[PDB]
């Protein structure tokens, strides 16, 4: 542990700080170092790991999709093969990001995950390693089918957990099914399922808009909007 | 590519 | 050096690469070891090199800024101590911006420099190493004389050779005129000669636009303007 | 703070 060394206080300190500075990298091994402390993660401190990562694995993907564009290209019908440089250096950003999503999953498996009983952080947890599980889907052609089956997983437990336990306005579920949505359509190649799921969850958050607070109405419709985004452009 | 939207940043 | 294995012909590809997919870490340690390899560069290859170090230098700068901002606020009459952890990570920051400085530095003097002999080439590497000192003294508070002395040595010697060898538009003649007179505004407190150094290489490089083609035109004006947008701030 | 102009990207 790089980050054994200092408080578990400092370290989130430090994380607040590094999001002003635009600092993911060190955002997230902050937060690595908090978590690794061993203790449960308040909401805050759990937004502040998710933050960290996706800005972190954000990079990493849109420079995946400008090599693999490159790639792609050179390999077309009528190209002059510029030698092994850009399948050298899409493999090279590639294992940066794997390695990325490797880290986190081993976070919410040692041992976030299992100690998070309250629905709020099981289900935050669940969906993140479904997150993570298809940024890895992505990019993979070899053994995609378990890395798949494993996003998939992770999103029912948490899909399960948040329909039973929680309202359909509730910012977390939410955010989960928009994923899911997505998984669905451009992972799993299931459009019909992403497009009932999008669907559903926008018009049973919108029946239950009434019973929030002007806050919470915010929040909510926030996330809806992003649903509806999703919807114009699949249907 | 087209991105679809998810949750929280990019 | 981690580059050392591979061809100076492919570092110079991945770093065209890597800046398409904006990594410009990569690109600075492609260019890095593309410079270590021993030739000379070309004028694409020393426009790379600057390219990615002032891009990974740019993150860093506007990092320590927030975070020297909110570090002199802790510290005015009012504030409730945070603990060290500000200036802790300011600090951590501030060093890592330091040795990137220190990096292109090493280059500049082992042994690029002293192997261009050309203007167009000699010119831009002296305006480099003003400009790596002058990052440094943006943030230097110790022995901050002989650092911003190190900047104007290395610029001036810059500016005799441009005024000499090159014409009074030449992009890089514009562009190390520009830095040097921002040098002077800000780091020298010599705003009038800051002044007067932009005004003279506006108008001179002005008198000389009709010697050039469309597209020699368009570089040059485009740096004039610079030039002219710190004018009207600065008058 | 206010950032003057400086030759190439930011
Ligand atoms: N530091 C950060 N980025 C965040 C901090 C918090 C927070 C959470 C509980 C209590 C205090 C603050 C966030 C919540 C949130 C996440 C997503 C959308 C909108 C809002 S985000
Ligand atoms: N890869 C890059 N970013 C650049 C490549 C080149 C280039 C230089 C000589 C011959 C071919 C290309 C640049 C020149 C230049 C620098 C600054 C402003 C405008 C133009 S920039
Ligand atoms: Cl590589
Ligand atoms: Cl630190
Ligand atoms: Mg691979
Ligand atoms: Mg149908
Ligand atoms: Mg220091
Ligand atoms: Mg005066």
């Amino acid at each position: 542990g790089a980050m054994g060394s200092m408080e578990r206080a400092s370290l989130i300190q430090k994380a607040k700080l590094a999001e002003q500075a635009e600092r993911y990298e060190d955002m997230a091994a902050f937060m690595k170092g908090a978590v690794e402390k061993g203790e449960e993660l308040s909401c805050e401190e759990r937004n502040l790991l998710s933050v960290a990562y996706k800005n972190v694995v954000g990079g990493q993907r849109a420079a995946w999709r400008v090599l693999s564009s490159i790639e792609q290209k050179s390999n077309e019908e009528g190209s002059e093969e510029k030698g092994p440089e850009v399948r050298e250096y899409r493999e090279k950003v590639e294992t940066e990001l794997q390695g990325v999503c490797d880290t986190v999953l081993g976070l919410l498996d040692s041992h976030l995950i299992k100690e998070a009983g309250d629905a709020e952080s099981r289900v935050f947890y669940l969906k993140m390693k479904g997150d993570y599980y298809r940024y890895l889907a992505e990019v993979a052609t070899g053994d995609k089918k378990r890395i798949i089956d494993s996003a998939r997983s992770a999103y029912q437990e948490a899909m399960d957990i948040s329909k039973k336990e929680m309202p359909p306005t509730n910012p977390i579920r939410l955010g989960l099914a928009l994923n899911f949505s997505v998984f669905h359509y451009e992972i799993a190649n299931s459009p019909e399922e992403a497009i009932s799921l999008a669907k559903t969850t926008f018009d049973e958050a919108m029946a239950d808009l009434h019973t929030l607070s002007e806050d919470s109405y915010k929040d909510s419709t926030l996330i809806m909007q992003l649903l509806r985004d999703n919807l114009t452009l699949w249907t | 590519k087209l991105m679809f939207k998810t949750e929280g940043p990019d």
